[PDB]
């Protein structure tokens, strides 16, 4: 059938990003008392948004998603080479097509999956994992700047 | 201009709108194509400062009368909902700020508190020193109290 | 001999003299080790299309 | 045969350079109170991932 899903995603706001923004910025605080790296720097929404960009477009997301699907373990023939050959393909069906803003053009994501609802289901699914992928990723690089920070305050 | 061209704005425009609830048939599928097919009634045409043009928005209808309402009710929406998130994004901003100002007073507090501690301690020491060296003479050097903590001393 | 000695005798009594900065590190020292909150499931994006 | 594997990379993060990040910092700030450095330069990443 090939049915096809859309979704087109932007920077989060202020307000989703919980507590995590304000620890964000409590370190930019201290990277411009010491150690002069400010240099207008893109706003913590914005790296937070080329994270989550970055691990949609990413194969190994696609993989694990499709590895816990529930949509594809019921497609299993119990052979590792057609499992296989049917993993590479639901991971080519997710596509990411990058935005510029020239021609105010978004990033968008297009999901492809056998039903109307599955293809709708799969995509927010896809888009909720990328998204906690995307948050986990930025909480480790928050201990590891907030680790790297105590040390040198430490030592000083 | 975000809100405006948000394929979102324009499915919750149509879905609360009489335009689209008289022409609904009580299929699901049908409806769900009626309201594709009306999404995509209101086109966004961003525009260009270098040729001095600037964005646009066209809606389609059925009815002349009914182009210029809803043209001018989805205009209103998409503004609504933009001030809606512009508040949002304040609100969230105002709670960061006042979250970071909260911790700079604490600490200041604590800072001032340390240092009166150590004057404390160090006009203890100094009492007891001038005590037991019988320096009752109530003056030894001729600037006023602001002295080093070390030279504390030179006072009866 | 007993202005020194009670300069000396001061002097190892208060210890080392510190300045603002000092206290000010100190404070931001003690707020950098009560560590991060780290909060998940936080969301890292926002719908500009939802999927349908 | 000639089969194939492929394997995409990107820059690494402040948690898997180990100490390495901020001993470099450390010399980082000596090269900013003389020669003032360079106060647009690559951050300590960019240039790991630039030697791999």
């Amino acid at each position: 059938q090939e049915w096809s899903s859309t979704a087109i995603t932007d920077r989060p706001t202020v307000n989703m990003l919980g507590g995590y923004y304000s620890q964000q910025q409590f370190l930019r605080n201290l990277d411009v008392r010491s150690n002069m790296a400010s240099a207008d720097q893109p706003s913590v929404m914005d790296e937070a948004y080329k994270e989550f960009v970055m691990q949609l477009a990413s194969w190994d997301t696609r993989r694990e998603f499709w590895l816990q699907t529930d949509y594809y373990k019921q497609r299993m023939v119990g052979n590792s080479k057609a499992d296989a050959a049917l993993l590479d393909e639901m991971i080519n069906n997710i596509q990411f097509i990058p935005g510029d803003f020239t021609r105010a053009v978004n990033d968008s994501v297009k999901l492809i999956a056998e039903t109307a609802p599955d293809a709708n289901n799969l995509l927010r699914q896809y888009v909720a994992f990328a998204s906690q992928r995307a948050a986990s990723h930025l909480n480790d690089e928050l201990k590891g700047a907030w680790a790297a920070r105590t040390i040198q305050m430490k030592a000083q | 201009v975000m809100q405006l061209a948000s394929w979102d704005t324009r499915r919750e425009f149509w879905l609360q709108t009489d335009y689209y609830k008289q022409r609904m048939v009580g299929n699901s599928k049908a409806d769900a194509a009626l309201l594709d097919e009306m999404i995509n009634n209101i086109q966004f045409i961003p525009g260009d400062f270098t040729r001095a043009v600037n964005d646009s928005v066209k809606l389609i209808a059925e009815t002349a009368p009914d182009a210029n309402n809803l043209l001018r009710q989805y205009v209103a929406f998409a503004s609504q909902r933009a001030a809606s998130h512009l508040n949002d994004e304040l609100k969230g901003a105002w709670a960061a700020r006042t979250i970071q100002m909260k911790a700079q007073v604490k600490r200041q507090e604590e800072v001032a508190k340390a240092i009166y501690d150590r004057r404390m301690n160090s006009i203890e020491q100094a009492l007891k020193i001038a005590e037991q060296h019988n320096i009752s003479r109530s003056a030894t050097d001729v600037p006023a109290e602001e002295l080093p903590d070390s030279e504390m001393f030179l006072l009866g | 001999r007993p202005m020194l000695q009670a300069e000396l005798e001061n002097l190892q009594a208060v210890g080392p003299a510190f300045d603002l900065d000092y206290d000010q590190n100190r404070a931001m020292l003690n707020t950098l080790n009560v560590g991060p909150t780290l909060d998940p499931r936080f969301q890292t994006y926002r719908y500009l299309r939802t999927p349908e």
